[PDB]
Order: structure tokens, then C-alpha cells, then sequence
């Protein structure tokens, strides 16, 4: 209804860059009169549907007092195209009759969509009649546009040219701190006891978009009410699912480096690689190329491989591409070796961001002039290997990790230092290792002191930690049915 | 190990747009369309 | 209308030179011949119209060779009687097949230079562009035109990407590009030897056609161009060389001694390195 | 507030070519009186957009003061009964009425394109109803249309002809200090200090079509205020034009790199022979091409790479695009192989027509064992099969003129996967295996990379290259890698 500018927070940061963006030009509209150029018309944002986009543009329209013109997408765009384009030209005329005017669209995608080789749709007579209305309109009148969408690369490319949509700005989800400062918000009226925590309770979602928390409140609050005929937060996490249900970034294990224990010469000489250019860039501008992207990690089967995987990928909080081994899914000749494209420009978009792959080394078996082959894949997808992996930029430093149980077939044009060059064997936990991995997987477990892990460490000489791993699940599983013949008598 | 590729085509309309029957319209024409306030309409006699 | 942009283009060069503070406009020769350089043909990538042939000894040799192919474009065209008096079909068709380097053009195009009628030809760009209709369609006003438009000579290349798969003992499942090996055999019969058609099959591989191609009726006659031997590899680089001012004091028959492996695309290799360090001598 | 013929500099040449052409039929029509010729009416204007096409426009309408009419191309194309074939006759009557007059349609491919994708819809019978609009043109020296696009190969053959549009112009990009003259008219107005030069703008902003600039000095004048944390005296300074070089893209967001990647001749280890034989290439026959027609032979056309990977195939690969600036293009190997089996051939062709058309221009291949596959596709069976790439390019690359700055160049890692003819002479010439750096080139190698980083001097340069017996230039790299991630240690 009425919100305001204390409502939202995590885009502070972009926050306050569209204040001096939409009430600057507004308030002081004479500003660019002394500097001389047009203040500027079009700003949009994207990023996840659902961290309050169309929020936002109503929180900073009552916070300044101006009209507020709204279109929506997929309501005017469904017409017969015929009053798309009066809509369009109404909408311009009343916004300049009642100045200072503000005109939020959302949907723009479904608007203004891209071409492509599936043609058939209208796909024109209304974008082209936004360009000759937006290209004019400049002389000192108090009029914005703000454009919200989904996909920011599903838009037609004539818009963000100049002049139009010049300005961008990328909400997407908020970090440890922003999650906690709308689980403050969202908790403003519901009396809760001082049983409930906010830093671990935030800490411990790590993946939600600002949608959620609406409902996960609402949620933990209607199982209170259903007792009377207040630690219910965390039975609504077991039966709420989150947003961003079954795509790449997934979160759900909240393993960090305190609950994976040894492999002192792996931790180290990750943090030499993945985390110094994405936190201090001032040196590796001036020693050499900056981003160490390629890592390679082979051993025995069950020896921690990607146990390490969702472990740094959660100490910074960046996104984890989790891409299993047989994804190139080959469905005919030409897409195999462009669906490995789109996750690469997906990876640079959401910079930094760890990839994972699976044993896509296939050049060596690609030999020339032999008959027994196949029908395009597994011999020029390692082509496409050779010519998007060393795609990097400066302002991305994207890494890409990599983990395999098979050493010897590694192709003779992968181990370069322009592909994955820095290869670590992973061995197996010793004495010492063995005590750190399997004390800190009992943790969870309310488990007596009186039995030390030395004994087990003195019982298991060649086993591998996720042997290991068994003797904990079955100290565990035997737990249980101790706990199981303890309340029926 | 391989693959079935094939496009499509369309065909989008035609319009003419022929509408307004002649008995509609003859029907359209003998009706009221309301009068203001005060416009009153009228009657008159003669011719005893 | 090609004929119309040649003279009006030069009046119009004419007047951009005659401009200052309407005397004397004739259209000079030279207006004409930069009407000629900066403007084109109608052959925008369309059906080619042009009749590019080259004259005898040209290809190194072939003293042993001008005599077979002396009787499959001139006496169908010289002599129309001998065919209408026995009751012969003339064979419209040689496919040509030989070594690298020559072979596809200059093999074929010495052939016919005393017809010198317009060639249309399919080529690589000329396939299947579009999905539907449009893969023997563009073909079709080829083959029903060369009656029609006698005398045209229909030049066939690349056989390899049009009939390789579809033709086998495997072939096309599913219906979804099988139409290109029908009407390359249906219009082979229909067509009869009434006006001057002419076609001239040349590949590199001839056993990756389809054998019905090599049907008896219509590739009765079969050529071969061979490799040019020691004797008409030293006219092979005096054929090359033609524009170039090569002083005569040389010897290159002991270039060519040294070829005996080596095409006339090697030959042309040894020739192109001559040449580089030729123009660095004057730089 | 209307635009004229000051309002837009960096495209002189063309500006005064496309006067003549609506002056001369409209001022003094005269000079087509006894001389025979009827005066044109299509000017084709075409290029990149962000160039000024539609600003070549107003500025040629308000400077005359003709009967302007703007005619657009999502705008008229209808679907109800074939309006848009009645509104492009309603048009040309309304401009037939008033004298002098002149029409304008962009975007001409949007309206009726070539038909080798849709073929049967109503634009085949909307281009035919231009063919003869334009060619029923017989008022002399009234009407004068110009158009404006952004390909020229999109479209029909059929309007490139005598009657409706010859005089094609081509918009090209301000490279010959024409950006200082599109900085001379948006700097103009704003207040400027005493450190800011022109000059010294247009030698760093490669590209940069126009629209860009301007783009570039509202976001320096954004950086202005940005300090003011709120009588005003603000100004511009240099480093508003360098911070707005790094925190703003050019021209890059449809591919990310076609201009180059900031290397120079210097940048590849050791290779100086390769250095002498790469001055041989196109850096070679354009500034004199008439020395091959006076010795009456065609240049060489391809050079061919293969060997150990990583050993300069992407360095000297790029390094042609900075040692002549040419129009480069940047193309991956299985980038080119597309999922339809129609487009199996016609994705070359556009490729090689760029090439034609951005001359001169230089273009590369990656990863050619994708592309040749010499046994010719493997079992067949299927509706496409992978036989029509190969034998499209070595075709193509020979219906091609000598004079028009065509070639290419190699950099594959298997001999054996490519074909015999794809290395045959005339196509691929010199077969030049690139060799592995002995001891003596191995010490520039490391050199490459210690030209930008401030080595310390007491270090030995040649006592960490003698530990090579027979590495490769990039296992160079990987030490330099290595001590990138070693040199710090202690700054945290
Ligand atoms: N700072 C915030 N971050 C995330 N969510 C918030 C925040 N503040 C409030 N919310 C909640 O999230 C919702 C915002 O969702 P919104 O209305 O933007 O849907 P949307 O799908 O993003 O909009 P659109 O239909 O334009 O995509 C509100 O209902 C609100 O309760
Ligand atoms: N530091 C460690 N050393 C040994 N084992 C570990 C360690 N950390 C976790 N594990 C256990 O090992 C398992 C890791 O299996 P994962 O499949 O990730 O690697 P893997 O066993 O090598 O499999 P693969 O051989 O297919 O790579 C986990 O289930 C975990 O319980
Ligand atoms: N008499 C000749 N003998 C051999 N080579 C010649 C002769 N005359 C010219 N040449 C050179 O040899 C080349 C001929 O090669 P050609 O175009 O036939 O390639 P090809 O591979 O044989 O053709 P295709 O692709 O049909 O197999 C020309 O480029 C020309 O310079
Ligand atoms: N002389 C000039 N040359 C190039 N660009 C200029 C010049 N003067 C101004 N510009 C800038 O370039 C832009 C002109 O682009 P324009 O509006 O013509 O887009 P366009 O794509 O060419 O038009 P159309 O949509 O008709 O193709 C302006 O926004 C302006 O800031
Ligand atoms: N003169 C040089 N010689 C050898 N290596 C060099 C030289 N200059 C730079 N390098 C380093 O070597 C690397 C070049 O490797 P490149 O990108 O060519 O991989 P490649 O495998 O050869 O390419 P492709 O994938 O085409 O085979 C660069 O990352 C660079 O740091």
C-alpha cells in the first residue's frame, strides 16, 4: 500500500545509485541545465523475479510524491495489435500532462523479445512504436521509464543502445547480511518469544530469495496458531520447498570447512587460487595476468573430491554450478556443442562462480581418419573444449574446478596452462587426517566422550575416508535402535 | 549416434471485415436516443 | 536494363568532373570504361551469366588428349546430321575425374571455346538454403530452361555433398532430405537430345556418386584426364607464366624435371614463392 | 531545434557524395536537360547501428526545406487484407502531390527481406508492389527516397537495379580522426576545463561508431556530480573520460571480442623467422597491388599452421589484428557448426561475405579436425549428415577475387584429421609446421611477460629459462602464474 525507503535493503549499494537516478533528475531537473547534457530517461533492472521488483519502483514513487504510470507486460501485448500502440501513446501523453511523472513497465521480455530462427510470432508493431516515443520527449520534460524483467539477455538489443535503456542495475539475492535485514522487517508485528535467533536463522537459509520470507513467516506462524487447539521456524524449512527449486543453484548442504577436516596441502593451495583475485585484485593487476581458473583434482575412488566442492563454494557465498559428468546430452549433431556455451556465459554473467565437470577429456580417443566414430559428439565437443574454457575477462575472474578417479587418459591439449593445468593428487587420510575428518561428522551426533577415534584410526590402515564414513553412519544407525528400544519400556 | 533435423512454416490470416445486415440496420434506424431534461417531443391534432 | 546503367552512369561521372563557376558534355570513352569498373553485371550471386574460357595451350600438353575431347561440344554443334541420319542419341554428359590440382575448371572450360554461350552453374553456396521446397526447385529451372534457352552448358561440381549418403545402401530414414536423388534420375529420361543441352560431371572422388548417375543411356561416354607427365609438366609452368615478364635466358624444364609426384598445384607452389621475392627485389 | 548540416562530422567524403544526388535533381534540374539521362531517385544508405543513418536524414530534409515524409518499417506491414500494400501506394501519392518532396524508410530488410527463409507469406507480393511504385515513377525531379538498413545481404537482389536503387553508399566508422569532430560537436556545450584534449581521446576509443560518444560524455558528466554531496561550478576533467573508458562498455555486447585482445608484434616468445614470414601476409600487397597485376600473377591465398598446442596460436593469431588494425573477426571451430542441417552450408557464406565486404579484413580457424573430417562424415543414415561443411569452404574460398584482401590462416593440433585438399595449393600454400623454441628463443619467452611487470633487476632473467629441455612457450606462462600467486605471501 504505502511503503517506503526503510522497507528493503541487501542492493543498498544499488540503492542508492537509482536515488541519484530517478528523484535527481526529478528534484533537480535544472542541474543538467548548468552541465549542459539531457538528464537521462531510461533505467532497468532485472535479476531473480521475486527480490521485490515491482516493490521497488513503488517504494521510491511514494517516497517522492510524482505520478505514478504503470503498463503491464503480458497484458497489453496480448491485445490484437491494434491498441497496443495507443496504450503505449496514452501512456506518454498523460505522463507529460501531469509532470513530474514516473512510468514503470515490468515484463519487458514478453514485450520486446529477441529474433531468432523461430519466427512466426508478431514480434513488431509495438517495440517499434516505444522506439519513436522514447527517442523524443527530452526538452527538460520531468518524465522517467523504468523497465523490469527477468531474462536480461532475452531483450532485444536496440533497446540497450543509448538513449533508451542506457542505465542498468542487477538485484539479484541478497548475501548472509541481507537475508538478516528482512527477516527484521518481515518480523515487525508478530509477537515472537526470545527463543527465536536472526544471524543463524538467516545463516542457515543461505539461499532465499526476498519472496520466501514472507511465507516462511507466515508459515511458522499459522503451525502457533494450529497448537492452540515458538521455535516453529525450523519445522517450516523442512516443510516449505525454496525458491529456485530445480535449477543450478542449488544450496541445500551447509557443509563449511569446519565440518570437512584434513587435506592441509588441498585448503591452502585452494585459497592461493579461488579466493585471493576475487577479494584483493590491486595486486594481480600489476604481477601478470590475474585469474588462476583451471584445477584439477584425481585419486582413489571415495577420497573427498567433492566433498571440497560445496565447501568454498559457500565460504564466499558464490553461486556453484553443479554439473554432473554425462550432461552433454547429445539429443542430435549441432546443440552438443552449444549447450556447454550458454553455462559458460552464464558463469561470466554471475561472476565469480565455481563450474563443476566430470570427465570431458575425449580428444586423445579423437584421432584423424579412422571409421569407428561417432555421429559428431565425443570427438568435436573436446574441439569446442579447446576454444571455450580460455575464455576469460579481466572484470569476471571466473575458476573453474574440476575432479576425476582416472589420471592416465587425461589428454595431451588439456594439461596446458591455457586449459586446467593445476593438477593435485588427492591422497589418502593418514593418522592425523583420519581424527579430523570423522570427529567432525559426530558433531550433529550427542555421542559420549569415553570413546576416543583413535582406536578406529588404529582399525582402519588402508581405508579411505568415505569408509570411514560408514563406521559413523553404522555408530549412528545402531544409536538409533539404542534410542529405539529406550521409550518402549 | 544420430540425429533428425526439420523445420516448419506458417501462414499467418486474411481478413475481409463485411458486416452490417440490412435488416439490422433497418431496425437501427426506428428507435429513441433519450432527450436532456426538458425537450419534450410533442403530439398535435386537427383536422376535424 | 543492365544496358540503360552504362549510359547513364557515365553522364553521370561526366558531370562531376564538369563543375565550377552546360557548354560542352559529350561522353568521353573513359566515362564509359569507369562505368564498366565501379558498377557490375546482373550476376548478383543470381543464375551466373558470363562465358570465362580460356583458348588452346593453356593446360600443359594434352597432344594426345585434344583429340578426345574435340568430339563432344563442337560436333553436336558443327555436324547436327550424322546423329539425325543413323538415329543416335549424342552424348550430353562426360564426367570428369583425375589428379589434384587441375581438374575442375580449366579441364572443362578449354573444352568449348568455339560455342562461348552462357554458362549457369551450380556450385557450393547453391544447396540445400532453404528447408522446404527450395533443395530441387532451384534446379528445376535449370534443367527444363537448358531446352528452352539453347544453347546452354550446365556445369556439375562438388558430388560429394549432394548425393552420398542418400544414395547408399543405407540411405535416408524418415523422409527428411531424401528428395535430392529423384529428380537427378526422373529428368535424365524426360529429357531428349531436341535442342543443344550440354552437362559436364567432374569431382574429385567418382566412386562417392551414386551409380545410378553413371546409368548406361546418358554417361555412355567416359574421359579421363590423366597426370601430366615430364612432357607436359615444362608447358604446364610456360601456360602460368603467361602475363609475367619471364626472361626466356632460363631453363624450366629443370624445374619440372624435379616434379614427378608434384601436381600442377605444386607447380604453381614453386611459382608463387618465385614471384614474392621477385617484387621484395624492387622494394 | 532541428538538426543540420554542421550537427554531424567524421563522414565528410560521404556527406558530400550523398549531396549531389537530392541537389542537383531538385536545384538545378537542368543539367539532366540535353545531356539524355533521366536523374536517379534511390540513395542506399547502409552500416552499423549508432552510425547516423537516421540523423543523415533529418539533417538533409531541414537544410532544403523539401516535403520530408518518414515512412517506418515495423509501422506499415499489415496482416488484415494487404493494407501494407495499399499504404506504401498511399505514401507515395501523398509525396507525388507536394514539390519538392522526399520519402524515408528504415529499416528497408524488415520489410520484405530475401525469401530464402519465408518464401510464400505476403512480403513476396509486398516487395513486387514496390517494384513497380518505383518504377512507375515518371514525374521527373520531384520525389528522391532514401533508404537505410543495416545489412545488405538480407535483402532481395531485386532492388539493387537500374530503376528503383543504385548508388549504394556504405556508413563506414570514423577511424581517420573522425571521432574528434563528433567530440567537437557534444563537447560544445558543456563546460570544460583546461586538462581535457580531444586528441588524446580518439587514438584510445577503437570503434566507437558515434553513439557510444556520446554516451561517454553523459556518463563522464554522471562521474562530475557524482562527488556532490549536495553556487555549482563543476567542469570536466581527464580522468571523467578515463573513468568512463573502464566503467563503461563499447560497442562489444552482441560479441565480446572482434576488434582484438591488446597484444603487438613482440608479445609471442622468441619465433623471429615466423615475424619475417607473417610480413609477407596482408601487411605486404595493400599499399601496392598493382605490382601483382603488372607481373600478371594472383598473391598467395593461404597459409597453413599445425603442431604443439599452446606454442602461439592465439597470440600470433591476434597479433594481425593489431599490427595492421584491419576489420578482424573472431570465430570459434564448432561455433560455425550449427543444429540445423540447412544452415550446414550457409553459415561459411555469410562468414566469407563479411569478409568480401569489410575488406581489408582478417579472419582465422581453430580447431579444424571439427571442420575438415577427411573420411567425410561418419555412418551417415540421417536427415543432414557432416559432409556439406567441408566441401561448401574449399569452393568458396576459390569463386573468390584475388583483389579484395581475401585470405586465411591455420592453427590446428592434429595433422591427420585434415584433408588432403584442404591443404592443397592455391587454398593453403605454405605447409609450415610451427616448431618447438630451442634454448636460444626460450628467454623471450619470459620476456613477453616482464615488458608490463616491474622485475626486480638483481634477478637473473636467463637463470629460470635454463631449466627448460625442451618445454613449451606456454610452460613459460605457468611459472609467471605460479609466482603470481607466490610474490605476495604477506599482504592479507
Ligand atoms: N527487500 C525485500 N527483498 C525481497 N522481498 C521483499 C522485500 N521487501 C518485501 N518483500 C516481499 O517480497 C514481495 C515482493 O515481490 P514482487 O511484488 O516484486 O513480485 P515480483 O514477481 O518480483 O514482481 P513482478 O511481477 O514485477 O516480477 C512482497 O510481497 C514483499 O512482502
Ligand atoms: N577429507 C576427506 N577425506 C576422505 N573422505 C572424505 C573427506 N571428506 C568427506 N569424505 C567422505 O567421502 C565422500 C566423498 O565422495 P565423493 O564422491 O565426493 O568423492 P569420491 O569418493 O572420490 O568419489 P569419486 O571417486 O567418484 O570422485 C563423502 O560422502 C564424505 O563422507
Ligand atoms: N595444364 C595444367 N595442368 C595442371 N595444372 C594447371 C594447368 N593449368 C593451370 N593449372 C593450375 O592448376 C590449378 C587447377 O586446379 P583445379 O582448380 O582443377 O583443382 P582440382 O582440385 O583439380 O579441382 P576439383 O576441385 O574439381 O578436384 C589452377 O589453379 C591453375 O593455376
Ligand atoms: N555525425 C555523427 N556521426 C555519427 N553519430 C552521430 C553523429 N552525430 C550524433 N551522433 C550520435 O549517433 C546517434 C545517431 O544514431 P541514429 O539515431 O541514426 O540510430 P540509427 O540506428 O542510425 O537509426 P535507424 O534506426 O534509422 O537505423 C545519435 O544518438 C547521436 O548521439
Ligand atoms: N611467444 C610465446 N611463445 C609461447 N608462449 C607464449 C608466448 N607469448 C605468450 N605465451 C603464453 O602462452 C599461451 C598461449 O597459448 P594458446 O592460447 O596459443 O593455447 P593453444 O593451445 O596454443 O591454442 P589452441 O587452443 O588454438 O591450440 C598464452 O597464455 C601466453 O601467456
Amino acid at each position: 500500500n504505502e511503503v517506503g525507503y526503510d522497507d528493503i535493503g541487501g542492493c543498498r549499494k544499488q540503492m542508492a545509485q537509482i536515488r541519484e537516478m530517478v528523484e535527481l533528475p526529478l528534484r533537480h531537473p535544472q542541474l543538467f541545465k548548468a552541465i549542459g547534457i539531457k538528464p537521462p530517461r531510461g533505467v532497468l533492472m532485472y535479476g531473480p523475479p521475486g527480490t521485490g521488483k515491482t516493490l521497488m519502483a513503488r517504494a521510491v514513487a511514494n517516497e517522492t510524491g510524482a505520478f505514478f504510470f504503470l503498463i503491464n507486460g503480458p497484458e497489453v501485448m496480448s491485445k490484437m495489435a491494434g491498441e497496443s500502440e495507443s496504450n503505449l501513446r496514452k501512456a506518454f501523453e498523460e505522463a507529460e500532462k501531469n509532470a513530474p511523472a514516473i512510468i514503470f513497465i515490468d515484463e519487458i521480455d514478453s514485450i520486446a523479445p529477441k529474433r531468432d530462427k523461430t519466427n512466426g510470432e508478431v514480434e513488431r508493431r509495438v517495440v517499434s512504436q516505444l522506439l519513436t516515443l522514447m527517442d523524443g520527449m527530452k526538452a527538460r520534460s520531468n518524465v522517467v521509464v523504468i523497465a523490469a524483467t527477468n531474462r536480461p539477455n532475452s531483450i532485444d538489443p536496440a533497446l540497450r543502445r543509448f538513449g533508451r535503456f542506457d542505465r542498468e542495475v542487477d538485484i539479484g539475492i541478497p548475501d548472509a547480511t541481507g537475508r538478516l535485514e528482512v527477516l527484521r522487517i518481515h518480523t515487525k508485528n508478530m509477537k515472537l518469544a526470545d527463543d527465536v535467533d536472526l544471524e543463524a536463522l538467516a545463516a542457515e537459509t543461505h539461499g532465499y530469495v526476498g519472496a520466501d520470507i514472507a511465507s516462511l513467516c507466515s508459515e511458522a506462524a499459522m503451525q502457533q496458531i494450529r497448537e492452540k487447539m515458538m521455535d516453529n521456524f525450523r519445522f517450516a524449512l523442512g516443510n516449505s520447498n525454496p525458491s529456485a527449486l530445480r535449477e543450478t543453484v542449488v544450496e541445500s548442504v551447509n557443509v563449511t570447512w569446519d565440518d570437512v577436516g584434513g587435506l592441509d596441502e588441498i585448503k591452502e593451495e585452494l585459497k592461493e587460487t579461488v579466493e585471493y583475485p576475487v577479494l584483493h585484485p590491486d595486486q594481480y593487476t600489476k604481477f601478470g595476468l590475474s585469474p588462476s581458473k583451471g584445477v584439477l583434482f584425481y585419486g582413489p575412488p571415495g577420497t573427498g573430491k567433492t566433498l571440497l566442492a560445496k565447501a568454498v563454494a559457500t565460504e564466499v557465498s558464490a553461486n556453484f554450478i553443479s554439473v554432473k559428468g554425462p550432461e552433454l546430452l547429445s539429443m542430435w549433431y549441432g546443440e552438443s556443442e552449444s549447450n556447454i556455451r550458454d553455462i559458460f556465459d552464464k558463469a561470466r554473467a554471475a561472476a565469480p562462480t565455481v563450474v563443476f565437470l566430470d570427465q570431458l577429456d575425449s580428444i586423445a580417443k579423437a584421432r584423424g581418419g579412422s571409421l569407428g566414430d561417432a555421429g559428431g559428439a565425443s570427438d568435436r565437443v573436446v574441439n569446442q573444449l579447446l576454444t571455450e574454457m580460455d575464455g576469460m575477462n579481466a572484470k569476471k575472474n571466473v575458476f573453474v574446478i574440476g575432479a576425476t578417479n582416472r589420471p592416465d587418459q587425461i589428454d595431451p591439449a588439456i594439461l596446458r596452462p591455457g586449459r586446467l593445468d593445476q593438477l593435485i593428487y588427492v591422497p589418502l587420510p593418514d593418522e592425523n587426517a583420519r581424527l579430523s575428518i570423522l570427529n567432525a561428522q559426530l558433531r550433529k551426533t550427542p555421542l559420549e566422550p569415553g570413546l576416543e577415534l583413535t582406536a578406529i584410526a588404529k582399525a582402519t590402515q588402508g581405508f579411505s575416508g568415505a569408509d570411514l564414513l560408514y563406521i559413523v553412519q553404522r555408530a549412528a544407525k545402531y544409536a538409533i535402535k539404542d534410542s529405539i528400544e529406550a521409550h518402549r519400556q | 549416434q544420430i540425429f533428425v533435423k526439420t523445420l516448419t512454416g506458417k501462414t499467418i490470416t486474411l481478413e475481409v471485415e463485411s458486416s452490417d445486415t440490412i435488416d439490422n440496420v433497418k431496425s437501427k434506424i426506428q428507435d429513441k436516443e433519450g432527450i436532456p431534461p426538458d425537450q419534450q417531443r410533442l403530439i398535435f391534432a386537427g383536422k376535424q | 536494363a543492365d544496358i540503360a546503367s552504362l549510359c547513364s552512369e557515365a553522364a553521370m561521372q561526366q558531370i562531376r568532373e564538369k563543375m565550377d563557376l552546360l557548354d560542352s558534355l559529350g561522353v568521353t570513352m573513359d566515362n564509359f570504361r569507369f562505368a564498366l569498373g565501379n558498377s557490375n553485371p546482373s550476376a548478383l550471386r543470381e543464375t551466373v551469366v558470363e562465358s570465362v574460357n580460356v583458348t588452346w595451350d593453356d593446360v600443359g600438353g594434352l597432344d594426345e588428349i585434344k583429340e578426345e575431347l574435340k568430339e563432344t561440344v563442337e560436333y553436336p554443334v558443327l555436324h547436327p546430321d550424322q546423329y539425325t541420319k543413323f538415329g543416335l542419341s549424342p552424348s550430353k554428359g562426360v564426367l570428369f575425374y583425375g589428379p589434384p590440382g587441375t581438374g575442375k575448371t580449366l579441364l572443362a572450360k578449354a573444352v568449348a571455346t568455339e560455342v562461348s554461350a552462357n554458362f549457369i552453374s551450380v556450385k557450393g553456396p547453391e544447396l540445400l538454403s532453404m528447408w522446404y521446397g527450395e533443395s530441387e526447385s532451384n534446379i528445376r529451372d535449370i534443367f527444363d530452361k537448358a531446352r528452352a534457352a539453347a544453347p546452354t552448358v550446365v556445369f556439375l561440381d562438388q558430388l560429394d555433398s549432394i548425393a552420398k549418403a542418400r544414395g547408399g545402401s543405407l540411405g535416408d530414414a524418415g523422409g527428411a532430405s531424401d528428395r535430392v536423388v529423384n529428380q537427378l534420375l526422373t529428368e535424365m529420361d524426360g529429357m531428349n537430345a531436341k535442342k543443344n543441352v550440354f552437362v559436364i560431371g567432374a569431382t574429385n572422388r567418382p566412386d562417392q556418386i551414386d551409380p545410378a548417375i553413371l546409368r548406361p543411356g546418358r554417361l555412355d561416354q567416359l574421359i579421363y584426364v590423366p597426370l601430366p607427365d615430364e612432357n607436359a609438366r615444362l608447358s604446364i609452368l610456360n601456360a602460368q607464366l603467361r602475363k609475367t615478364p619471364l626472361e626466356p635466358g632460363l631453363e624450366l624444364t629443370a624445374i619440372a624435371k624435379a616434379t614427378q609426384g608434384f601436381s600442377g598445384a605444386d607447380l604453381l607452389y614453386i611459382v608463387q614463392r618465385a614471384a614474392k621475392y621477385a617484387i621484395k627485389d624492387s622494394i
